């Protein structure tokens, strides 16, 4: 009773819905912003698009809602729909690639002397620079800048919790990636009067090892038929034609591979590294098989009286066997041996190279997890 | 205090939001547009659709918003939310594919005098020419008109604000590149009606396309195929033993050319390139076609290639000799003298066609690169 | 008329009743709220990303003490309707599966009992991120956990107490629903200094996998395998089909490669385990290897891959001489090795082929354990 | 000039949902018209389209002719949507999607009570294109639209030219073309047996398409293909013995290519419309190509196999010569190529005929509807 | 005049729309519902989705709408805005995949008595079984139940009105054809609860599907592939000299149909059918494989066909006689006799299992055709 109807009344009599919990132009209302992440569902590492979900915990004080006996001293804590406070119509300078879901228009926790607690989980369409640099083992970092899209920091100050909180705090276990750390730094670019956005850093690490495995098999298994086509010559010289069949076959195979590679990066591309040199490794088996094909080509051919008849017989046979013996002199196997071992150098050299680069790529550019 | 409540309430009462600050029958409501694309998110030259960042600077005056010491004296310039304002139905003429995004419920600023600005952070859906003339090396100028939508120059007039580039905030992630962009004003009166119609801002986007990755993959299997067909020439004249062997290649390669066709027309369908680009491939690819068919039909062009005891000896020797003849006949079929002709016949052809393909390639690259 | 005008004026739902005020008889323990979960349908499953779109009947109950009516409300009709904006509605949040706001399970017509008890239960088209993990593929196919409850209120403003999942499991799903337990609870946490919001915890333990991919996919293996199997039987019946035998490698090779290509395609659409994916590609490689083996083994050998008297002796010389050539080749033939080859092809096919369904079983036995 | 009082007077009696119908037995005079401006999606196989229509709306309601303070002030007024009778438009046969931006827009009230309004609308519809619209003779797109609310005994729509156009702003990036747009104003009585006629708006659109790009992709390959098979056909007479199988390699290659085509463009017609006539010539000219093609191997399949002590021994050896000769003789009577050579000219003229039958007829199905 | 203001004012005060015209503890609210289906714009057999239009003919009564000379007297039948009506949440039980569209904001039929109807041109997306047994020749009847959503019998009741076919306005452009359509009513009380539950209208659509496109191309490659198989068998007789050639065509053949089955899975899962069907193709074609398995295995089935001066004359003819009986050996294996049994053995067996394929295929359609 103690002026309850009175209080109650006066409050709703004088209280202003559309007003800011501050008095004039000054230090403003110090709103607390801090989100405990739920998990993330889709990383479009290719366009640098980020759809995650977290809690929008906001909290500041409404010294305009401090109650009295019944709602203050009666029930120190009571729930009341928002819709009555300035809400950070927050957009993300890079990210905020789309609207809020479970972000605004939801109830809030209002304390006795005016404290306000609003904890809503939400899904948000963002876009961070995971750029086409989300695959190097050295990976990269990003700028996630949150802030309102009609308000300018003049009638409120934004403030954070931790900066180490981490993003693996609610990292998706469903992620083909991994994370090292999440930096959180408060910002106010001076290119705009409006103090604004906060930059949040993603020192992301995404190592999904699954198909590069059977990709290796081509390179090496194709090599099987490759070393084979380079081995088949002094193995079965008649490989002559069958050889060409091999490369038709070998080339179509690698071209189909050419088919799956562009359409697969089509959703998760970054630096060429792997492709850069396998591209070379490609060109390598490609041309090596084709010049060996020219190795194959280079051969212009390969690619008394009684006794007289006898004598005429003696000369017939012998005469042309030298001729076909000439073909021997012409297609001997010197090259095959020499370049099948130049094949030895080439393929085992260029092989242990990307082997190496790849080797160097996973270990060397790994520690910049920062 | 200072007429506190009397101040605020009076203002609400006699003021109709929907009213347009019409001032006598003349100048119309003078309202100016000023678009600053902060940045672009994505574009589809094929479907000529773009999602872009726009901060619309909208200006106009409402002499009804002028004040005295009890509104301007309170705090010079202040923040009043939109609603109460008459929002020009802005519209991109041949564009407009989408609603202005974040135009709604934003705020504006009123001066001690009245002058108001409405500059809400937009990003929207666009629709501009690309025609099959945008992907050219010689580009096309995206004609984009902007201006008042349902009001005439007698009720209202949209005017421009300034010059500024489109590559000022052009997307570096675009598969295209900018030349220049200009925008000049205009008033459109129609021979239809004797009346004076709306005003408009006309954008002109002059940019040339094609990211270079494409460039390399395609022309190299061509010089690739060039060498196999090059081999298609040299293989036969230096070795007609694997004519059919090459039969294989002819199959494996035009099919390679066939499947490359699925890939690049979808590219074609993925990105609108001026068809006159297509003829490059047309004759080029098709000569691979006319040349083969002749080269290999010719490759193919050849009939079959692609005392008494003493007398016994002479009836027998005579048998060996006319078959001797016969052998020479079929060889008199596959000569190695003109396969050399076709070699230089066409290689000059290829160095002609090729250098002719390089011709227009080089030529308008003498125009584009400029 | 029995005080009706006056009484609903007494309740005035919106005006007299505090709809923005939840009748929890003021600050105390809580309003006894109860949630009931009944899946009406499961339309889409995404095993790979642990996401599910499913329909639920959001059966809700709580007593609205200000709702109790009198004769011209209560007894006039011991049951009547009143919209959401005129009925207190729990703010049920799909705790770990509402990362996709609820549809038409929102502000819907509710049922008004006579003594305040109210009943609101409409349809929920929802999306969830259930505990798939890369362990929602072994035969147990995990247990999908979900919690439902009134999000906003705590343990002194709300108490929610507590149906099979296959009750409305979708029959067009690529999986199988084995069980679905239901038990409510309430729980505080470390950073919170007080207990609150009670919830409906419903675990769905399921299983899935086609008996169809097995069909057209192993089918080609014994068919293809017989080619590679015959491959070694064929080197005997007629190894002279050198080039043509070579053709078949290209051909059995191109077949092999994109077969594996279709594999990841459906793969990405499905998080496949490492245990199974290897037996597939391991064994096709077994043939791939033996195709390369086919190569060499099929082309592996170096070669198989007195005057009148004077004259004819010349011929008997040329005779014998190239007879040595002729034979230098059968030296290479290696034919008493033939059966052993295809015998030691049989043995291994038996070894590995068995090794697989041997392993098939050694893991087929323990789950059935 | 009672400016305030007048506004306040009518608004007193101002009636919303009531039509400005003098009385109830002669309806009101409603004017409408549409100017096409965007034909956004042509999915003819499903008979649906999306267009930005200028919904020219006009009618009469003197319920507000004004005095000196509003009529005379300015013979022009722009008053909000929700403030006068509004035709909820839709295309009986087409509109399959509620109008977008076609309503809730500023209307126009002159001074005598003339009302003008014209919102732009992107919406979905379903015109003809039912197993026809892909010919050279075109199915006239007939869209009738009217208010879907009341029926002509109270409402009456008007129109204008039924002779003059859809190509007024027919899109230049359409894979088609328009040649005439007729429009009639009519009463309501359909096949379904509905009475009380509510007048509507008929939209004829007989348009052309088929600007083939795929034509010569189809035309040169087939000639190359025909020649390829005619290679198969004449190449044998030129080709060596190792060519029978040579020819085969081509069949394999020839149809690998074939059904791949059969898979390529069939896709084409499913994503877009469909029609069987043009379809018939291809597959059957195609099946005949296949027919004489396998026929060829069955042709290069046909034929049986081409698919004193001194003298006693001199006697018998002179026999192996004549003996084997009888055998090589076999070859003779077997491979005397009457069928093959003639098979070349067989397919040749048959080629000419299949071709003439087809392109001559394609000449016709372009020339009757020309 | 005629109690002008007194009549419409009184009507608004003591009138309510939230309420339903409940009349004592009995038959519920007499709801009359029906389907008036005149167009089926889009449906997918595969996903069993149907977006059609059916004017929801509702019919029921509310005495409160009865009137005297001051509403009935005004103009017999008057049509009131639907708002005043309690609209049921009707919905497709196992369907309802979409909102009904165009029902809101419409006209309501009122009578002097009270009779009322409102047929809304509702268009919506549905969801009913088609399963894999949707498109056979013997059809399936899609069970479509419709009835009140959240209201039980104790408050509202609906009932059929008339039988009307589904083909009354069935799509002539459908990839299917109808046979019959029945709709009977019922009330469903459940063993769960002792209560009397909702009523509903259950439609059953009986119609056979499948155009013949997929059909023509399944069997063409089959007969054509049976031509090459037929060649497969005949060649060893007319050209066994190309057994290897045969091998090539099996790599050909095999890849082609292995690729044919690729199409199947895409198409089949892209357009639904009862698996029992593909079973036909399965074994029939595994039959060409099982048979080429044996036949070419059998084809390759064969070991390798897959004075003193008087003295040497004798060592010599000896040389010849040894080899001659030897060549007789390889021919000893290729007896050219079993080749004829294999084509006839299988020609009959394929003519028989083909006739077997032909059998159930035609038997099933001698069942369908019905």
């Amino acid at each position: 009773s103690v002026m309850e109807d009175t209080l109650l009344s006066v409050l709703f009599e004088n209280y202003n819905p559309k007003v800011r919990p501050s008095q004039t132009v000054g230090d403003k209302v110090t709103v607390r912003v801090g989100l405990t992440l739920t998990s993330l569902l889709i990383l479009n590492e290719k366009n640098e698009e980020m759809t995650t979900s977290v809690f929008l915990n906001l909290a500041w004080t409404d010294y305009r809602l401090q109650w009295d006996p019944a709602a203050y001293e009666g029930i120190k804590d009571l729930s009341i729909p928002s819709d009555d406070v300035w809400q950070p119509d927050i957009v993300l300078m890079n990210n905020n690639d789309g609207s809020f879901e479970i972000t605004l228009h939801v109830n809030v926790l209002v304390q006795h002397t005016g404290a306000v607690s609003w904890h809503p989980s939400a899904i948000y369409r963002s876009s961070c620079t995971i750029k086409v640099m989300y695959f190097p083992f050295d990976w990269q970092n990003c700028t996630m800048v949150f802030k309102s899209y009609t308000y300018d920091t003049s009638e409120v100050i934004l403030q954070h919790a931790l900066d180490a909180m981490i993003n693996q705090d609610a990292f998706t276990e469903n992620g083909q990636w991994s994370i090292e750390h999440k930096p959180s730094r408060k910002n106010w670019r001076s290119d705009d009067p409006s103090y604004e956005d906060v930059t949040f850093y993603l020192i992301i690490q995404r190592k999904p090892l699954f198909y590069i495995v059977y990709t290796i098999v081509p390179c090496i298994l194709i090599s099987i038929l490759a070393i084979l086509v380079f081995y088949l010559p002094p193995d079965a010289g008649e490989k002559m034609s069958l050889s060409i069949s091999a490369l038709l076959a070998l080339t179509v195979f690698l071209l189909l591979l050419a088919d799956k590679v562009p359409e697969t990066s089509l959703s998760v591309p970054i630096i060429i590294s792997y492709l850069m040199f396998i591209m070379i490794l490609v060109a390598f088996s490609v041309i090596l098989s084709v010049v060996v094909l020219n190795l194959h080509h280079r051969s212009p051919n390969t690619h008394e009286a009684v006794e007289a008849i006898k004598y005429i017989a003696e000369q017939l046979e012998s005469a042309s066997e030298f001729d076909d013996l000439k073909k021997d002199w012409q297609y001997v196997a010197m090259v095959a041996d020499r370049l099948f071992l130049y094949i030895f150098i080439t393929m085992c050299s260029i092989g242990t190279f990307s082997i190496f680069l790849d080797a160097s790529h996973n270990v060397p550019p790994d520690n910049p997890f920062a | 205090s200072e007429h506190e409540t009397r101040l605020v309430a009076n203002l609400l009462e006699n003021y109709n939001k929907v009213i347009r600050p019409v001032e006598h029958h003349t100048h119309f409501v003078d309202i100016t547009v000023g678009l600053q694309l902060i940045q672009l998110i994505n574009v589809d030259e094929v479907n000529q659709i773009v999602e872009t960042n726009v901060r619309l600077r909208q200006q106009w005056i409402d002499v009804r918003l002028r004040w005295n010491p009890a509104d301007y004296g309170g705090i010079k310039k202040i923040r009043l939310p939109s609603d109460d304002v008459w929002l020009p139905d802005l519209v991109l003429y041949n564009n407009a594919d989408g609603d202005f995004a974040i135009v709604h419920m934003t705020k504006l600023l009123l001066d001690y005098t009245g002058k108001i600005m409405w500059t809400p952070p937009a990003i929207f859906k666009s629709y501009c020419e690309i025609i099959v003339t945008h992907f050219p090396f010689d580009q096309q100028n995206c004609t984009m008109k902007l201006g008042i939508w349902t009001y005439d120059g007698t009720k209202v007039s949209i005017s421009p604000e300034s010059d500024r580039p489109d590559l000022s905030t052009f997307m570096e992630s675009g598969e295209w590149v900018m030349k220049d962009y200009r925008g000049w004003k205009h008033w459109v009166y129609y021979t239809c009606c004797p009346d004076t119609p709306y005003l408009d801002i006309t954008y002109h986007f002059i940019m040339q396309r094609i990211p270079l990755y494409f460039v390399v993959n395609v022309i190299i299997p061509c010089l690739l195929f060039s060498f196999l067909t090059v081999l298609v020439f040299y293989l036969p004249t230096d070795s007609g033993e694997k004519m059919t062997l090459s039969i294989s290649v002819l199959l494996s390669l035009t099919v390679f050319l066939l499947v490359i066709v699925e890939l690049i027309p979808s590219t074609s369908s993925a990105v609108p390139l001026i068809g006159k680009y297509m003829l490059f491939t047309m004759i080029f690819v098709i000569s691979s076609i006319i040349v083969t068919v002749v080269v290999i039909n010719t490759h193919h062009r050849s009939p079959s290639t692609h005392s008494a005891i003493e007398g016994v000896k002479y009836i027998a020797e005579h048998m060996k000799s006319d078959e001797e003849s016969s052998n020479a006949a079929e060889e008199w079929k596959y000569v190695a003298m003109v396969i050399d002709h076709i070699l230089l016949c066409v290689f000059m052809l290829i160095c002609i066609i090729g250098t002719v393909s390089v011709f227009a390639g080089r030529l308008i690259e003498l125009s584009q690169e400029g | 008329v029995n005080e009706e005008e006056r009484l609903i004026n007494d309740l005035l739902i919106v005006n007299k009743y505090n709809k923005h005020v939840r009748p929890v008889k003021h600050n105390n323990e809580v309003v006894n709220i109860a949630l009931s979960l009944t899946l009406s349908n499961l339309i889409s499953l995404k095993e790979t990303d642990e996401t599910l779109t499913t329909n639920v009947w959001m059966d809700h109950a709580w007593y609205d003490h200000r709702l109790t009516w009198n004769a011209s409300e209560y007894s006039d009709i011991s049951i009547l309707r009143l919209r959401p904006e005129l009925i207190w509605i729990p703010d049920i949040v799909l705790q770990n599966n509402n990362d996709g706001q609820y549809n038409v399970a929102y502000f819907c017509n509710v049922l008004v009992r006579p003594n305040g008890y109210v009943t609101w239960l409409p349809p929920a088209i929802f999306r969830s991120s259930c505990p798939i993990n890369v362990l929602y593929f072994p035969f147990d196919w995990q247990n999908c956990s979900l919690k439902f409850t009134a999000l906003n209120y705590n343990a002194n403003e709300i108490s929610m107490d507590l149906i099979i999942d296959p009750e409305a499991f979708t029959e067009n799903g690529e999986w199988e629903i084995i069980h679905k337990p239901a038990k409510k609870n309430i729980y505080g946490d470390k950073f919170p200094n007080g207990t609150n919001y009670q919830d409906v915890t419903f675990y769905l333990i399921i299983r899935r996998k086609p008996l169809f991919y097995v069909i057209n996919f192993i089918t080609p293996c014994v068919l293809i395998s017989f080619l590679a199997a015959l491959a070694f039987y064929l080197p005997a019946e007629s190894g002279e089909k050198m080039s043509t035998a070579i053709c078949v490698l290209l051909a059995q090779a191109v077949f092999l490669l994109l077969t594996s290509q279709r594999l990841p395609e459906t793969a990405l659409a499905v998080p496949l385990i490492g245990k199974y994916l290897m037996f597939i590609m391991s064994l096709v490689t077994g043939v791939v290897v033996n195709c390369g083996i086919v190569l060499n083994f099929h082309f592996r050998t170096p070669s198989t891959h007195s005057g009148i008297d004077s004259t004819n002796y010349i011929v008997k010389q040329i005779k014998e001489k190239n007879a040595y050539d002729e034979e230098v080749g059968n030296w290479n033939l290696v034919g008493q090795t033939i059966d052993r080859l295809s015998m030691f092809i049989i043995t291994p096919v038996m070894v590995l082929g068995t090794i697989f369904i041997f392993v098939m079983g050694n893991f087929n036995r323990p789950p059935a354990k | 000039n009672e400016e305030g009082r007048l506004i306040e007077k009518l608004l007193g009696d101002y009636d919303k949902r009531i039509k400005p119908a003098k009385t109830l037995d002669h309806v009101i005079d409603v004017t409408l018209k549409l100017t096409l401006t965007n034909l956004i999606s042509l999915n003819e196989k499903e008979e649906a389209l999306t267009t930005n229509v200028w919904i020219e709306i006009q009618w009469n309601d003197y319920r507000l002719s004004w005095n000196t303070s509003e009529y005379e002030g300015i013979d022009l007024v722009r008053i909000p949507s929700e403030l006068l009778w509004l035709p909820d438009v839709v295309l009986e046969n087409n509109v399959d999607g509620q109008f977008e931006v076609a309503y809730y827009a500023n209307v126009l009230v002159y001074n005598d009570g003339s009302m003008y309004w014209l919102p732009p609308a992107i919406y979905r519809s379903t015109c003809p294109i039912a197993v026809t619209y892909f010919p050279f003779d075109w199915q006239n797109c007939s869209l009738v639209f009217r208010s879907q609310t009341y029926n002509a005994h109270e409402v009456n729509l008007q129109l204008s030219a039924e002779e003059g156009i859809d190509p007024e702003d027919f899109t230049e990036n359409g894979e088609w073309t328009i040649r005439h747009r007729p429009a009639k104003k009519n009463y309501n009585w359909q096949l379904t047996k509905d009475d009380i006629d509510f007048q509507e708006i008929i939209f004829f659109l007989i348009i052309q398409r088929k600007p083939l790009f795929y034509i010569i992709n189809i035309i040169a390959p087939c000639v190359l293909i025909s020649s390829l098979v005619v290679l198969v056909y004449f190449l044998p007479a030129q080709a060596g013995g190792q060519k029978c199988t040579l020819s085969i390699s081509v069949l394999l290659a020839q149809t690998i290519f074939l059904f791949l085509i059969a898979q390529k463009v069939p896709e084409t017609s499913l994503n877009v419309p469909l029609i069987g006539k043009y379809l018939i010539f291809v597959m059957f000219v195609s099946l005949v190509i296949v027919t004489n093609c396998v026929i060829v191997l069955n042709v290069s399949l046909r034929t049986p196999n081409t698919h004193s002590c001194v003298e006693a021994c001199n006697f018998i050896a002179k026999s192996t010569k004549e003996q084997n000769d009888s055998g090589s003789e076999n070859e003779n009577w077997v491979l005397i190529g009457k069928v093959i050579d003639k098979a070349c000219f067989w397919i040749a003229l048959l080629l000419f005929s299949l071709g003439t039958l087809a392109i001559f007829l394609t000449g016709h199905l372009n020339q009757v509807p020309e």
